[PDB]
């Protein structure tokens, strides 16, 4: 006869991920816990109680199944993948979901002890093994918004017990009941995300001149931004008003800098505000800020202009 | 003939050099602007506490040019609780023509440089002509400047038509000073004025009968 | 990534566009009319053009006067610095054109100055003189003669 | 022309010179401040000097010329100039007027007018040096010190077992730049305390998860590593090793070329200007070469159709459309990538050791745009040789091959011989916009071995997963006034005594409106794996609508028929530091019983460390509340600081300023006067300036911005001259009565410079504190003490008794 019953842990382990670029992968230690543990799949088949008085061979295989993809809080993919498996042996990886490590550390010995050979569901005993480690690198997809992320995998590790009677058997658990397992174990892990995207500049000064009120009716002043990454997103910025506008100058975006002054903003040229810009791959693109200061009705004042137009650069 | 935008050089004592552009704004013939900088007393001092970084410069039909006043000890050397005057001045030196018994004019300027120091230095829309008050003197008015920079008067008037349009001297004030004006007297006088920027804003006085100034 | 604007600016109080190349001649004999009693040149009419910021008024925006070389011979005239060396001097005359102003008195502001628009024209009178100590022993001689006077616009 | 000079300028003449300039027009010599332009970008922000002198160098009859730009040795040093491959700017004293006739093409022409010193050079006289890339000469490396960056997430529990609430992370990353050299070590544990009514465990586990040193060349332009580290999943897959490792870097050349782009080559006429817009945006624009050109500089990211549009000087056009691969290995045309690895091979375990190794893996282009690659992995019991081409046709798509001749003779006398050869192909931008961005086919066979199953079959004896075929295709579909990202892939890969694995993955990323602002997103995917007999149809969905003040998230997802929900209100705060979020959840999944995830957080991005907290309970595991730590420090600089890492930060010293903001994280400063800002990248223009507008009103900045380029994981030094306290002028009356000459430094205990006297006790004191003592120093020695009450404030010319000593 061959009997099984699984035994899974109730180890919760946290750990700070840090602060992570999109090309930037974590990496991250899932240690084995010898703590508290519960049963969580029985079988009976043989016999029920021992005495200790029979022939009846041992063997103790442990149980990790690790997940592949785990969707975060707000559905996104994480393909954690391995890079260093440790002393295990992983096999059955032809999964999509799951991958499936094995160590046999106790395969042939002959107890001679008095126990309960199958344990009903709500039970608990000792277990005091101490295991290699393993790893594991998470490689973050392409789009991925900005912030801070409460990503939660789901993992059953858990040592099962073979009972059987003859020398010489060989039994596993089938993959399918041991991927359809409960949602036990989780892991507390935090993990904060600068952004894949970022400026270089990150405060743009345009030295426009000491110039006469003819000129100043029309006057174009322009700086080049330039942003570099290496990840293919789309991103989108927008041009933040902050200080008060004076003139209402229709669908233009006019920047109010002060004395009856307004000036627009010219991204790329064209009067737009926000403009749409695709990536395909690791590189730098340019956008040219340009200026156009008529803010005046023919009513002139003048004084020192100072405004602000602060664009924020947000991952759709 | 040259042109000049500012019609009063500020010169804040934060950075050592301000620049100063001038412009040609003929266009058949060059020209060679040639600048100095006088005091309140009005000499040529050669090397005095501010110097214009080109001495000659020959300019081209149509092109443009700056005038950088650098900075030596000798501004250092300079009170630092009031401002100070300084007189930019330039002149034009035409080409000599082939045609004889030939009158030639030179359309030239002198404008005011003001020195400010950075102790007393100002915010971008600091109007510290605010605090400016008048007295009534019988036969007249006197103008005092408790601020410690140099402003300018340049009329007073009843209403918007007479200020600025009518028969008046200006005059200039000094800082920590005072001088006396005729003119009619105004139950409400609007001080006509010019910055140190180049705007000409009007502001009211209120008084109790001898002493007024702002709301 | 604040992206602030600041600036500074300014107003031209300049000249205007209509003469630019304002240069006055003299089709005057030297031998002949300076050497009998008067000693005058017909009067050559130039303008000064004054296109600013501000036409409300003269004498609260530009302070006009005119420096140069005096003449010694000749006081209240300026030097000519040619062939005819101390012989010669220029007079100058304002706009109400009877005024023979003086070389470094400041421009009598309140009259004759017409604000045509925006600008502010300024017709002068000059014609080229002799000495009477060189007219009346006529000891002048004909030749080129170029003379250059300075104008000072200080402003306010 | 010749002027009217000749009857005044002045009273009397300046002397100088009055015909050279009207004949030549010439400059005059003298002390100027002028920008200095090379190519149309700038040398320096605010140059300061720029000399203009006369040549008396070449003697002639006439000894009539023109003065040039006395460019010293200091200027020309950060012109970025390739002074070592042309020196002809190395020799050159500061006596005489700095002549460039040595080179070709060199035309200086100095417009004075404009307040710009023009100067255009070929491009190959000179290095990159654009906008945003300070030179190779020029990079700022790391001052000596250390760094400790800390990742604690301590937390509570509560499970179903009797009561249990006891954890402790341990993360972290230590190490030392010494020089160029920078040691880097990175210790990652945990801390675990289980008690329960009858049993009290608890564990320790600390392990040093790399050591390794890496200096960075700027001669070769790539980083030799010393120590610990992994071979990226290149040809061969992930295994960990530790020695040393050339690998050419690509963040240590610019960012205009990096990756993969053709140059662009023909010879039409003469000077034209070159125009190339990807979709309506011109990424070069300048005057090539008269004759023959070949742009090598730009090797940007496009990945379809580009009109390169050739417009010559009398006004002449051409077009024509080139392509590009996007391939991972193939490379510029002229310059090389590659990998020189060795070492020994580790295990798993801290001190596992193996054979040694000698690894090359190159990468060259050869200029007709094409490229090979190759990999020579050669150790003392294991041989593997790699050599492939890969091409771009154009317009049939773009390919990629390579074999894998690998020999591996193991103990047990079985040598190992296997050819494995794989494809790579991918496609352009269609019309109707089909991009095919990766499409790969492996042929492998039963005797193929790299070197992790070479490392699994030494001393693990394990002898399975080896690839048989792996294909997969991935077309990727966007569409304009419909914004879905669709994205089909499907992979089948064959195992060594396992059967096939059919893989299919789909998804949409939908992006439309109703009821809401346009940014509402919405994502749906669909996984199916098939097995001869199962299909696990998997299936993720995803929606997320923001609203500006607030963005809330959606996630549905399904394993194997377990539908779990979940709703999110992750939002940030009104300052942009802080963010939190609400979320729910429903896990009804295929084990008989539902569970309802709730889980929240608070983050706070404060300037000294960056600090969260996290509510997170679901069902069986409940009310997990715990505190993540997360900040950094760096010792052994002018003064320690605490920080928002992963390599490189910029040390902002500002001494005296107790809370001055810096950019790029918004990082105050510290009581001992010093900042460290973390958000920058290396090897760019870093221009860190304080933020202007939000100072304190006791301090003022006087000049902000400086700047430099750091090196990876190095630490730059930047002073700045600030000032804190008020504005006030101190009388003084000496015990005589009396008032000292000119020079006066008054100078705080600390020792900053305050100001001078002018003449009678005027003295500007700036930066002063109400309630100290200053030290007077006129002769260059200490002569008066002075007393300055808490009383004063601002502009004021307060009565200052100065007490002798």
């Amino acid at each position: 006869w061959n009997n099984i019953v699984f035994y899974s842990l109730g180890d919760v382990n946290s750990y700070q991920g840090g602060n992570v670029v999109i090309t930037q992968r974590p990496q991250f230690i899932t240690s084995w816990r010898p703590g508290i543990a519960t049963v969580t799949w029985n079988q009976c088949n043989g016999p029920g109680f021992a005495d200790g008085f029979w022939a009846y061979y041992r063997e103790y295989i442990a149980w990790v199944v690790f997940p592949k993809k785990v969707m975060t809080q707000n559905g996104y993919p994480l393909f954690i993948e391995v890079h260093n498996k440790g002393s295990w042996s992983e096999e059955n990886t032809g999964d999509n979901d799951s991958y499936f490590f094995l160590k046999g550390y106790k395969w042939d010995e002959r107890a001679f002890d008095a126990g309960n050979l199958c344990q009903k569901p709500g039970e608990t005993t000792r277990l005091t093994e101490k295991f290699d480690d393993i790893i594991f690198k998470v490689a973050l997809p392409a789009d991925l918004p900005l912030g801070d992320y409460s990503v939660k995998i789901p993992y059953t590790s858990g040592m099962q017990r073979h009972f059987a009677s003859y020398l010489g058997a060989r039994f596993k658990i089938p993959y399918n009941v041991a991927k359809t397992l409960p949602r036990e174990n989780e892991m507390l892990f935090l993990f904060k995300n600068i952004g894949g995207c970022r400026p270089s500049a990150q405060s743009l000064e345009i030295k426009h001149g000491d110039l006469s009120i003819n000129s100043a009716n029309n006057h174009y002043a322009a700086q080049t931004l330039s942003v570099s990454c290496d990840v293919p997103a789309n991103i989108r910025f927008m041009l933040l008003r902050n200080t008060t506008p004076t003139y209402s100058h229709g669908k233009k975006f006019s920047v109010g800098l002060g004395h009856g002054w307004d000036s627009i903003v010219s991204v790329n040229g064209v009067d737009t505000g926000e403009t749409t810009m695709r990536w395909y791959k690791a590189g730098t693109q340019n956008l040219t800020i340009g200026s156009r200061l008529y803010g005046e009705s023919s009513k002139i004042q003048p004084g020192v202009l100072s405004g602000s137009a602060t664009l924020l650069m947000i991952l759709p | 003939a040259v042109s000049l935008d500012r019609t009063r050089a500020v010169f804040d004592g934060s950075e050592k050099s301000m620049t100063l552009d001038i412009s040609n704004d003929n266009k058949q013939l060059p020209y060679l602007a040639q600048a100095w900088i006088e005091n309140e007393n009005q000499e040529k001092i050669i090397t005095g506490p501010v110097i214009a970084t080109p001495p000659v410069q020959r300019l081209e039909p149509g092109a443009k040019s700056m005038v950088r006043l650098s900075t030596t000890p000798d501004i250092s050397k300079l009170p630092q609780d009031r401002e100070s005057l300084f007189y930019f001045n330039l002149r034009e030196i035409p080409p000599r023509s082939e045609k004889a018994n030939v009158l030639q004019i030179a359309l030239q300027t002198k404008i005011k440089l003001f020195y400010r120091p950075a102790a007393i230095k100002t915010r971008p829309n600091e109007v510290w002509q605010d605090q400016l008050i008048l007295n009534k003197v019988s036969g007249g008015y006197r103008i005092e400047n408790p601020t410690p920079y140099y402003v300018t008067v340049i009329g007073l008037g009843g209403s918007e038509k007479q200020a600025e349009e009518g028969e008046f001297e200006t005059v200039m004030l000094s800082p920590r000073s005072e001088q006396t004006v005729k003119s009619a007297n105004y139950n409400t006088p609007y001080l006509s004025y010019i910055n140190d920027y180049g705007g000409r804003p009007v502001l009211s006085f209120i008084c109790n009968g001898s002493r007024c100034s702002v709301k | 990534d604040v992206a602030f604007r600041g600036n500074l600016l300014d107003r031209p109080c300049h000249v205007s566009g209509d003469s630019l190349n304002k240069h006055v001649v003299f089709k005057t004999r030297a031998s002949r009319d300076f050497w009998y009693p008067p000693g005058r040149s017909p009067t050559e009419s130039f303008v000064i053009r004054l296109e600013n910021c501000h036409a409300t008024a003269v004498g609260k925006i530009v302070t006009l006067t005119f420096k140069g070389t005096e003449e010694a011979a000749l006081p209240g005239h300026l030097k000519v610095t040619g062939v005819n060396a101390g012989r010669l001097g220029i007079a100058l005359l304002d706009t109400d054109g009877s005024s023979l102003l003086k070389p470094g008195t400041s421009h009598n502001k309140g009259q004759g100055e017409k604000v045509t628009g925006n600008s502010l024209e300024l017709p002068f009178g000059a014609y080229v003189v002799a000495t009477p100590e060189a007219l009346r022993t006529k000891s002048v001689v004909p030749g080129d003669y170029e003379a250059t006077a300075t104008f000072e616009l200080t402003y306010r | 022309v010749e002027f009217n000079t000749d009857v005044l300028d002045a009273a009397d003449k300046k002397n100088i010179d009055f015909t050279r300039f009207s004949e030549a027009g010439y400059v005059l010599p003298g002390q100027y401040l002028l920008d200095v332009i090379v190519n149309g970008q700038s040398i320096s922000p605010a140059s300061l000097q720029i000399s203009f002198v006369e040549p008396q160098s070449s003697g002639d009859k006439a000894e009539k010329k023109l003065p040039q730009a006395c460019l010293t040795s200091d200027m020309v040093r950060l012109m970025g100039l390739t002074a070592e491959s042309l020196d002809k700017v190395v020799y050159w004293h500061d006596g005489q007027c700095a002549d460039f006739h040595g080179l070709p093409g060199v035309d200086i022409r100095p417009d004075t007018g404009a307040g710009v010193l023009r100067i255009n050079m070929p491009q190959a006289r000179l290095e990159y040096s654009d906008a945003t890339w300070l030179p190779p000469s020029r990079w700022d490396d790391g001052i000596p010190g250390l760094m400790l960056d800390y990742n604690l997430n301590g937390t509570v529990s509560r499970n179903y077992q009797g009561g249990d609430s006891h954890q402790f992370s341990y993360n972290g990353t230590v190490g030392g730049n010494l020089g160029p050299w920078r040691l880097r070590a990175d210790y990652q544990g945990s801390q675990e305390q289980s008690r329960y009514n009858g049993e009290k465990t608890t564990n320790r586990n600390f392990t040093w998860s790399r050591f390794y040193l890496f200096r960075a060349i700027p001669r070769w332009r790539a980083n030799l590593t010393l120590g610990e580290n992994n071979i990226n999943s290149d040809i061969f897959r992930s295994w960990s090793y530790t020695g040393a490792s050339l690998e050419s870097d690509d963040r240590m050349l610019p960012p205009r070329l990096r990756g993969y782009a053709p140059q662009i080559t023909g010879i039409a006429e003469t000077n034209a200007r070159v125009v190339v817009s990807q979709q309506g945006r011109v990424l070069y624009d300048s005057m090539v070469p008269a004759g023959p050109f070949s742009i090598q500089d730009l090797d940007s990211s496009v990945r379809g159709r580009l009109d390169v549009e050739v417009i010559e000087q009398n006004g002449r056009k051409k077009t024509f459309q080139v392509d590009t691969a996007s391939v991972p290995y193939l490379t510029r045309p002229g310059q090389v990538r590659y990998k020189l690895v060795s070492g020994r091979s580790r295990g798993y375990g801290h001190e596992t050791e193996g054979p040694v190794f000698a690894t090359g893996e190159a990468s060259w282009g050869l200029s007709n745009q094409w490229s090979l690659y190759g990999g020579a992995v050669l150790a003392g019991d294991y041989n593997a040789l790699a050599a492939g081409a890969g091409w771009d046709l154009g317009v049939p798509g773009t390919l990629s091959a390579d074999i894998t001749q690998s020999v591996a003779r193991i103990e047990g006398e079985r040598t190992f011989q296997g050819k494995s050869w794989r494809l790579s192909y991918s496609k352009r931008f269609d019309n109707a916009d089909a991009d095919i961005t990766f499409a790969g086919y492996r042929f492998s066979e039963r005797n193929y071995m790299t070197m992790e199953q070479y490392l699994n079959a030494r001393y693990r004896n394990d002898y399975s997963s080896r690839e048989k075929e792996m294909y997969t295709v991935t077309l990727n579909k966007n569409v304009a006034d419909w914004n879905t990202s669709f994205n089909l892939q499907y992979s089948r890969q064959t195992y060594w005594d396992i059967r096939k694995t059919d893989y299919y993955t789909v998804s949409v990323n939908r992006y439309f409106n109703v009821f809401g602002l346009q940014g509402v997103a919405v994502g749906l995917s669909a996984s199916r794996s098939k097995y001869l007999g199962r299909d696990n149809d998997s299936a993720y969905l995803r929606i997320s609508v923001p609203l500006g003040t607030g963005t809330a998230s959606y996630s549905g997802s399904m394993s194997n028929d377990r539908y779990v929900n979940m709703a999110g209100y992750t939002d940030t705060f009104n300052d942009g530091l802080d963010s939190y979020s609400l979320n729910a959840g429903l896990n009804s999944g295929g084990g008989l019983t539902s569970q309802r995830q709730i889980n929240a957080y608070y983050s706070h991005r404060s300037p000294l460390a960056n600090l969260s907290a996290n509510i997170a309970s679901l069902q069986k595991g409940y009310t997990s509340f715990g505190v993540s730590a997360s900040g950094g420090a760096t010792i052994t600089g002018k003064d320690a600081a605490l920080h928002a890492s992963g390599g490189t930060r910029l040390l902002v010293d500002t001494d005296g300023v107790g809370g001055v903001p810096v950019d790029g994280g918004q990082v105050v400063t510290n009581r001992w006067g010093t900042g460290v800002v973390t958000d920058i990248s290396s090897y760019y223009r870093n221009t860190t300036s304080v933020d202007l507008k939000r100072l304190p009103d006791d301090v003022e900045a006087t000049r902000s911005v400086v700047e430099s380029a750091l090196t990876e994981g190095a630490i730059g030094y930047r002073k700045f001259s600030v000032l804190k306290g008020k504005r006030l002028f101190a009388i003084l009356r000496l015990a005589d009565g009396s008032q000292p000459p000119f020079g006066a430094s008054v100078t705080s205990e600390k020792g900053r410079e305050l100001g001078m006297v002018a003449d009678e006790g005027l003295a500007w004191l700036s930066g002063v504190t109400p309630g100290e003592t200053l030290s007077v120093n006129w002769d260059g020695k200490i002569q008066c003490q002075v007393n300055v009450p808490e009383t004063a404030i601002s502009d004021q010319q307060l009565l200052l008794p100065c007490t002798p000593q």
